[PDB]
């Protein structure tokens, strides 16, 4: 099983410069070319371009030439781009894919995707506010409310409710993330008993913990 | 320089055929574009299936071809099977750089439609005490994946500090999402009435609360 | 096959 391992989310200061990496596994390295695409929500995939593993030879987007730098390290099998001066345009999704010959052909594997995220905004912790019905089943929930940066761990009761719950994604609306959870319960135990969404948040240690009252 | 053009979505059932196509701005696509088309599964999950026109990927289904209809390049899948619901993006050579296109969304209805299942949600009272409120429309269950949401104060739409979440994936393969409306907690003193209305084809569902 | 996707490097 041929495998592109690609770091998650990386966080960086506008004007300063990252190295995004990509190892590769499975097959010999030198054998196929690695491309990088540029993904941003809105627009859709841009190429940045290539390198051959074998010749170092690459060819760039005339677009991307004086903003990115492919190589490769053939001991480790990893490809490795490193953008300079970052924007606010250069937040985003970047894949590195493997590409293959023959008659031209095509391009197979792809990693997961790095997400740069290009900002200055210091950490900002979640202000976490109960969802409560305006008083069969009842619906509760947990408001994130303008944190930064991603990303946030919310759970109910622990983990003593499995389903009922749902997280939806973040929204960024000034600068500033927001998202929530909701746990629809049997009308029976709430308010009888009680539920409590753990809100967590690594970029500022902190650790809410908020159970619902429905007034 | 040559943008490139795909269907916005298309929608197909099991078994079925469903045609997907790519048009270059430059003419027409030829063999010498070297058409490829990616697939994107949830969570940035991209896999390569069709390169140069009609290369199909190794340990790539059967299913799965590439060739060229008229003027464009289409992706054909035979037999679409469940798991085939995802997005399709399509790649062109010219000269010396790669144009994708804005990618098809693809659905395989592997499932029964359902209406959303909408939950309006008041400002809770410990953030009206920072001065602003927020309201929480919280949508589930629906299937296939698009909704359209609409806020309203009272009765009239109302377009700013609205915020929509693009909808997930749940565990029983349904679908997920969440609107956002901020007001100033002024402002939501000053009107009476709210409403989430949630459009999920070409019905609407509506969740009113009176404060 | 029939000639642009190459050009090495």
């Amino acid at each position: 099983q041929v495998q592109l391992q690609q770091p998650g989310a990386e966080l960086v200061k506008p004007g300063a410069s990252v190295k995004l990496s990509c190892k590769a596994s499975g097959y010999t390295f030198t054998s196929y070319w690695m491309h990088w695409v540029k993904q941003r929500p809105g627009r859709g995939l841009e190429w940045i371009g290539r390198i051959d593993p074998n010749s170092g030879g690459t060819a760039y987007n005339e677009k991307f030439k004086s903003k990115a730098t492919l190589t490769v390290d053939k001991p480790s099998s990893t490809a490795y781009m490193a953008l300079s001066s970052l924007t606010s345009a250069d937040s985003a999704v970047y894949y590195c894919a493997r590409y293959d010959y023959y008659g031209g052909s095509y391009f197979d594997y792809w990693g997961q995707g790095t997400t740069l995220t290009v900002s200055s905004g210091g950490t900002t912790p979640p202000s976490v506010y109960p969802l409560a019905p305006g008083s069969s089943m009842v619906t509760l929930g947990c408001l994130v409310k303008g944190y930064f940066p991603e990303p946030v761990t919310v759970t109910w009761n622990s983990g003593s409710l499995s389903s009922g719950v749902h997280t939806f994604p973040a929204v960024l609306q000034s600068d500033l993330y927001t998202l929530s959870s909701s746990v629809t319960v049997p009308s029976s135990p709430w308010p009888s008993e009680t539920v409590t969404c753990n809100v967590a948040h690594p970029a500022s240690s902190t650790a809410v913990d908020k159970a619902i009252v429905p007034r | 320089q040559a943008v490139v053009t795909q269907e916005s979505a298309l929608t197909t059932s099991p078994g079925e055929t469903v045609t997907l196509t790519c048009r270059s701005s430059t003419g027409a696509v030829t063999t010498s574009n070297y058409a490829n088309w990616v697939q994107e599964k949830p969570d940035h999950l991209f896999t390569g299936l069709i390169g140069g026109t009609n290369n199909r990927a190794p340990g790539v289904p059967a299913r799965f071809s590439g060739s060229l209809i008229g003027d464009k390049a289409a992706l054909t899948i035979t037999g679409g099977q469940t798991e085939d619901e995802a997005i399709y993006f399509c790649a062109l050579w010219y000269s010396n750089h790669w144009v994708f296109g804005g990618g098809t969304k693809l659905t395989v209805l592997g499932q029964p439609k359902s209406s959303p299942s909408v939950t309006l949600f008041p400002p809770s009272s410990e953030e009206l005490a920072t001065n602003t409120a927020t309201l929480v429309c919280t949508i589930t269950d629906f299937y296939p994946g698009v909704v359209t949401v609409d806020w309203t104060v009272d009765g009239t739409p109302v377009t700013q500090g609205m915020e929509t979440t693009q909808p997930s994936k749940q565990s029983n393969n349904k679908y997920m999402a969440s609107s956002y409306l901020t007001l100033t907690a002024a402002a939501w003193e000053r009107h009476s009435s709210y409403s989430c209305q949630v459009t999920h084809e070409g019905h609407t569902v509506e969740k009113s609360l009176s404060r | 096959d029939p000639r642009p996707s190459y050009i090495s490097h």
